RNA sequence: AACGAGACUCUGGCAUGCUAACUAGUUACGCGACCGGUCGGCGUAACUUCUUAGAGGGACAAGUGGCGU
């Protein structure tokens, strides 16, 4: 029915884990066209849920200062990013958009006790649309510094932030500063 | 040992700068032994959760 | 309501030894115009009037006119 | 057979004069695929991509925008073209295809038929905006 | 002897039903007023999973819909509303044709003549305006009316003198001389303010029903108190059967359908499905009409609904 | 919040006591009733007393409300209680033989409607303290 | 009881209900131009949806379910 970018099938993707399941977005009915839809989300607590992840990862990438108002801009990025995800796994680019969300966000984390400075963490749980939001917060933000001076553009290293975080492999930005965050984890648990 | 777990009740929110939520946790292997871990991050009720470790209780910070 | 309800004054007398300056203020009253305070009510002034006792009925009376 | 109605975003007003024909739409004298932004061109197309070209057959309807910006026009087109069908077929078509074309108009997005009431703030004195305050210095 | 059935729900509005209007020139057009601005004009499609579609609303005003009464013919219907006009509507076209302004307060309730002439309305202004079809002003009763609201006015369908009956929140049933304007009869025998008052079909038996919840008949042509019939809370219509010869007395939660002589309830029609909403209250009967042959009743309640009844003959 | 201050309760209240039959429990009627009694100021005020109106009104039918008068509060509760015979009116009246020795001095030892039971015989009535 | 708070005043959002509009227009009719279409192109005509600004509605924790001496 309703293909993202008039060109993507959103009914055969498949999310793996029940702990991200209500919170990552499209399934059935979340099917936009567009990315950019231009709702009101962050109006109450937990809206930003229901949002499609797709507008989510536009949203967490026009974080930047001299780029902070460009939506436009935005979905010219994940529409001259799922092409190229298209071309290099042969398949729906959403799936692997999932996939690169669900093995990148942390599900283990350590909070400050003590004075202003000084630490001594305590090991305690993540909550599942923070995982999702931190998830979104570092696959964002491997695709800008990465892609800064390294002549290569920033559309197509956007995929290549996403497609090697789908697999889980190291080379990628997120399970690095996912697992950074995880052996301070088990420092203390 | 990667055990997952429900949410039956959030008890108040702790922590220094009150960030760490305290909640009840079920487990999903249907069994009622009743965890209390901490949490931090927005968490209602009927969540799910992927408890690496299983067997600390919570404390306060 | 201080912009139509109060009214100021500020008068600066001189003395010997210097400037005394006096300031004075009125809070009129009602009167829907008695050409004396304003004719609006205070915002929060809520007035009930009294209900007056209706002949209490006993029979049903069909009484024609 | 004339039924007119608008669509509204942040300042943008687009009245939409519709009636009966043969399913020729031209905004601002102009068809849908030719309106300059096309990013946003499946916002556009989301009124016949949902209702079906079979809906807009016996239609003639040509919106009148002007006001605000681009996408703030985008958004108040895309809005008067579904609150004109809905009047349409309730002032001639029955009352049930009006309520079969409007259940799924809000089961996909309710900002298709009524309107986002957020504008502008105003600038308050002490910083640049209408939250946001001047650098304050100390010692 | 004969039950009432739940034979279908007309489910078609948002706000709280007021008046529900029948004709004898079609059994299958329905039009009802409600609390949302809008009459919708139904159709008795009489299927299986519904008894009635909505068919044209007519959207026209601007605050409550309070009253709608229909002409003799099934194209033109009299329409009172909160705001203070009258919207005289044509039914084929789901387009209003008039606008009567002159009620500075909510126009509570109107009525319609048999000779579609002579249009009343009675409002929170505490005035009775009488209305040319045109527009005119034909008579405001300034001849002391009521020193309250006038809740409901009713024409007379009679054979004999068409007059007008106008109970008030005064506790005050006033009967009226159409072209004369005069108070011929008072009826002070109520606890209570006035909610509704209907005269029989033969234009001859007049019932009143206040907060108390009694009921109280009156002759029109002489004019004495005759029964007096007990329900439970505040009365919020009252109708007639021409053919089954019944009191259609509407309380709040059931309609205690009462007999014009033996006084003898045929149905208690309360009907109950959940249990969550058991902290609550169960909604009211507002709406009250009976259709020509009598066969169905329109019964409309608090829950943006109106449900119709079939007479089980048996 | 929505907390009401006291000159909307202060005025809801002075209205129920005064206006108990007018009143019911949809908003929109006592929205009415209220601005033809009342000279009430701009609308926002008349629409905050007559939400406390019916959210009071609709308190009434339950039981008490501390606020209003206890005279009309009781006395709408009767209007709104015969039983057939008293309850004092009993046929056996279960007395203790402390009692009838009460009524013997009373000279009323010839009654009829008495049934003289016998006490507990355990002494045992206080608490046990510690 | 009073001041302060609140109320109040201005502003923002809704009205195909009302009031109107050659210094604002819509729609229609002819005319003109170029391929039944495009006109911020010309003049009459119904009327206020758009556009202006007045009067008035509208929302009150009102309805429902929980938690509440």
């Amino acid at each position: 029915d309703i293909k993202l970018f008039g060109k993507w099938s959103t009914d055969d993707v498949q999310i793996n884990d029940i702990s991200l399941q209500d919170y990552i977005a499209v399934k059935e009915k979340y099917a936009k066209y567009l990315p950019h839809s231009a709702g009101r989300y962050a109006a109450k607590r937990f809206r930003k849920a229901q949002c499609p992840i797709v507008e989510r990862l536009t949203n967490s990438m026009m974080m930047h200062g001299r780029n902070n108002g460009k939506k436009l801009m935005t979905v010219r990025i994940v529409k001259h990013a799922f092409e190229i995800i298209h071309l290099l796994t042969g398949e729906n680019p959403l799936q692997v958009l999932v996939n690169a969300i669900i093995n990148s966000g942390p599900r283990e984390d350590s909070t400050r006790i003590g004075r202003a400075g000084t630490v001594r963490r305590q090991a305690v749980d993540v909550s599942p649309l923070r995982r999702v939001n931190q998830a979104i917060w570092l696959l964002c933000t491997g695709a800008r510094e990465a892609a800064f001076r390294n002549i290569k553009t920033i559309a197509e290293c956007l995929a290549d932030e996403l497609i090697n975080a789908a697999k889980g492999s190291s080379n990628s930005y997120a399970i690095k500063k996912k697992d950074e965050l995880e052996r301070v984890a088990k420092s203390n648990r | 040992p990667i055990k997952l777990a429900r949410v039956t009740k959030v008890l108040g929110r702790t922590g220094s700068q009150g960030q760490c939520t305290q909640v009840r946790v079920e487990f999903m292997d249907d069994t009622s032994r009743s965890i209390i871990r901490n949490v931090k991050g927005p968490v209602r009720e009927g969540d799910v959760l992927t408890l690496l470790e299983s067997e600390r209780e919570a404390r306060r910070l | 309501p201080v912009n139509y309800y109060v009214d100021t004054a500020v008068r600066h007398v001189l003395l010997r030894q210097g400037v005394l300056g006096i300031k004075v203020k009125i809070m009129l009253p009602w009167d829907p115009t008695g050409k004396i305070g304003p004719k609006k009510p205070l915002p929060d002034h809520v007035s009930i009037v009294e209900p007056k006792d209706e002949i209490l009925p006993t029979t049903p009376i069909s009484e024609q006119k | 057979q004339s039924v007119q109605v608008f669509g509204r975003k942040k300042t943008a007003t687009a009245v939409a004069h519709c009636k009966r024909g043969n399913g020729l739409i031209k905004v601002n004298g102009r068809p849908l695929e030719m309106i300059e932004p096309r990013t946003l061109q499946y916002k556009l197309l989301e009124p016949v991509l949902l209702l079906g070209k079979e809906r807009f057959a016996g239609v003639d309807i040509r919106v009148r925008v002007k006001g605000g910006g681009h996408v703030a026009q985008i958004y108040a087109i895309r809005q008067s073209i579904s609150k004109a069908l809905v009047a349409y077929y309730q002032k001639y078509v029955d009352e049930a295809s009006k309520k079969e074309i409007k259940d799924i108009l809000i089961q996909y997005d309710r900002t298709l038929l009524v309107a986002d009431p957020r504008r502008c703030e105003s600038k308050k004195f002490g910083g640049p905006g209408a939250r946001a305050r001047y650098q304050k210095s100390y010692r | 002897t004969e039950q009432m059935t739940l034979r279908g729900t007309l489910k078609g509005h948002n706000g709280w039903v007021t008046q529900i209007a029948t004709t004898p020139q079609f059994p299958d057009m329905i039009l009802s007023a409600s609390r949302d601005k809008t009459i919708i004009m139904w159709k008795l499609t009489r299927d299986e999973t519904n008894y009635g579609i909505p068919q044209r609303a007519l959207r026209g005003h601007s605050h409550f819909v309070s009253d709608v009464v229909i002409s003799s013919d099934g194209q033109f219907a009299l329409s009172g509303s909160w705001d203070g006009t009258l919207r005289l509507w044509d039914l084929t076209t789901g387009t209003t044709t008039r606008r009567f302004v002159g009620h500075t307060k909510d126009v509570l309730s109107v009525a319609f003549s048999s000779d579609n002439r002579q249009i009343v309305s009675g409002s929170r202004d505490k005035t009775i305006k009488l209305w040319n079809t045109l527009g005119v002003c034909k008579y405001t009763v300034q001849d002391e009316s009521h020193s309250e609201w006038v809740s409901c006015v009713r024409f007379s369908p009679n054979s004999s003198n068409p007059i007008i009956v106008s109970c008030g929140w005064d506790k005050l049933v006033k009967v009226w001389n159409l072209a004369n304007c005069k108070l011929k009869t008072n009826h002070i025998g109520h606890t209570g303010y006035l909610n509704t008052v209907t005269v029989s079909p033969d234009g001859s038996l007049c019932a009143s029903g206040g907060k108390d919840g009694q009921a109280m008949l009156w002759d029109l042509n002489e004019g004495k108190h005759l029964y007096t019939l007990d329900g439970g809370d505040i009365i919020n219509a009252l109708c007639f059967s021409p053919n089954r010869y019944w009191l259609c007395a509407a309380t709040g939660p059931s309609i205690k359908i009462w007999d014009l002589e033996g006084k003898i309830i045929v149905d208690e029609l309360k009907q109950e499905v959940i249990s969550t909403s058991s902290k609550a209250e169960p909604p009211q009967c507002t709406s009250l009409a009976w259709s020509a042959d009598g066969q169905t009743l329109f019964a409309g309640y608090t829950d943006n609904l109106v449900r119709v009844w079939q007479v089980t003959i048996g | 919040g929505r907390v009401r201050t006291k000159t909307v309760k202060k005025a809801a209240r002075v209205i129920i006591e005064k206006y108990y039959t007018r009143l019911g429990n949809d908003f929109h009627t006592n929205k009415r009733v209220c601005e033809e009694i009342a000279i009430i100021p701009s609308k926002k005020l008349r629409n905050k007393i007559a939400g406390y109106v019916t959210h009071l009104m609709k308190r009434i039918q339950r039981g008490p409300v501390r606020g209003i008068s206890i005279k009309l509060q009781e006395e709408e509760r009767e209007r709104r209680y015969v039983p057939e015979v008293s309850a004092l009116d009993q046929e056996i009246i279960e007395v203790d033989p402390d009692t009838k020795e009460m009524l013997k001095l009373l000279d009323f030892g010839s009654l009829s409607n008495l049934q003289v039971t016998q006490p507990t015989v355990g002494m045992n009535f206080k608490t046990p303290r510690g």
